[PDB]
């Protein structure tokens, strides 16, 4: 039972291979899980007309970056 | 590079105390082992699972908290804090 115990752990891995597996692991655990929120906020700044009667629109109202 | 190293001199203190300790029951031992006979992707997986609350990951509290510091620098880094 002490050969099926034994396998290969991190430990005895080379500090690079461990290094990369870490990349890769740290990647999908916290990176692809961090969650924020900006959409509306965005959305919101995209669709404000952007001072328009300030600039030198002289015609029809400029459409926003939105549109 | 010395995160790792330092998980890894863990690793090599956990698994001296399992042998240590596996005299007391057989049937512990299984549950003691799933660490070290999972594929190296596994666990390196389980041990990387401190974030949230549940924190069933054998890590050391010292340990998870190098990583909650440069992980909350590379958000700030980032931005996105």
């Amino acid at each position: 039972v002490v050969a099926c115990f034994r396998m290969a752990p991190l430990y005895n891995l080379p500090r690079h291979r461990a290094v990369n597996l870490f990349l890769q692991g740290y990647e999908k655990s916290w990176i692809e899980t961090e969650e924020h929120y900006f959409e509306d906020k965005l959305i919101e700044d995209l669709a404000k007309p952007g001072a328009e009667p300030p600039e030198e629109d002289e015609g029809t109202k400029r459409v926003d970056p939105l549109h | 590079d010395d995160f790792v190293a330092k998980l890894q001199d863990n690793q090599r203190f956990r698994y001296n105390e399992v042998m240590q300790a596996l005299n007391m029951s057989a049937a512990l031992t299984a549950r003691k082992t799933k660490e070290f006979r999972s594929p190296p992707q596994e666990q390196i997986n389980m041990l990387l699972n401190f974030k949230d609350d549940k924190s069933e990951c054998p890590c050391p509290e010292e340990i998870r908290d190098q990583l909650l510091d440069f992980h909350e620098d590379l958000m700030t880094h980032c931005g996105i804090e």
